[PDB]
């Protein structure tokens, strides 16, 4: 954050208001107490913005000589071997609760739905995230595989 | 009619018929028309054996060039592409 005195003598006068012209106004006013008292009663706080050109943005932004090359270098294939399998295993458990579920879960009083069949923690959207994740990596996974294969020799 | 009929299943069944009895399958009354009819569908009898072998290899390794092609015999490749624009759409 960064602050600029004001002069004891423009409070007195009360002619602080010169400081705070033609301005959008938004102000930090985070951190009160004696901070915001010795604050108001000594410095101004305003914003503070970061300009850079677009050069420099590059340079920065610029990463390895071997990230433009992963896309054929591939997972360790006892790891990928490892993740079908736990993903096939996991949903089973979180299906228990969907089953659960919907075997009544059409009454009244949306609250109290949620507390009787446990529609907190919801099974059929946390399932539909897991599924899909999964999903897409497979398609990789075999992408990356045939196009070596092919590709090289 | 009955003849080309017949002249395709017993190349699936085997290679080697002796000269007797692929006149006698094919109903020919001439034991040498045999063997001409066999020049004429592309067939060689030799030492009294045929070698079906030949032409039927021959033909398959020439229908593999053409051109309608790649979606007709399917690609791995093309799978993971079709896939995903289906979603993106």
């Amino acid at each position: 954050d960064a602050f600029r005195l004001i002069d004891t003598g423009a409070l007195i006068n009360n002619l602080e208001p010169r400081q705070t012209t033609s301005n959008t106004g938004l102000l930090n006013k985070a951190n009160i107490q004696a901070l915001i008292h010795g604050l108001n009663r000594h410095y101004y706080s305003l914003n503070i913005d970061y300009h850079k050109t677009a050069k420099e943005t590059k340079m920065l932004m610029n990463l390895h000589k071997e990230q433009w090359q992963s896309g054929l270098k591939m997972y360790d294939y006892e790891e990928k071997e490892e993740s079908n399998l736990a993903a096939t295993k996991s949903m089973v458990k979180i299906a228990e609760q969907y089953s659960k579920r919907i075997e009544e879960e059409k009454e009244l009083t949306e609250e109290e739905l949620k507390t009787r069949y446990v529609g907190r923690q919801d099974p059929k959207k946390h399932l539909s995230e897991t599924a899909d994740e999964t999903l897409e990596n497979n398609i990789v996974s075999v992408l990356t595989a045939g196009v070596n294969s092919v590709a090289i020799k | 009619a009955i003849r080309d009929e017949i002249a395709k299943n017993t190349e699936l069944s085997y290679d080697f018929l002796p000269l007797s009895n692929i006149k006698a399958l094919l109903f020919f009354n001439n034991e040498k028309e045999t063997e001409k009819f066999a020049l004429e569908r592309n067939w060689p009898i030799v030492n009294s054996k045929v070698y079906f072998n030949n032409q039927s290899k021959e033909k398959a390794d020439y229908e593999d060039e053409m051109m309608h092609e790649e979606d007709q015999k399917t690609n791995i490749i093309e799978k993971a592409m079709d896939y995903a624009i289906s979603i993106e759409n």
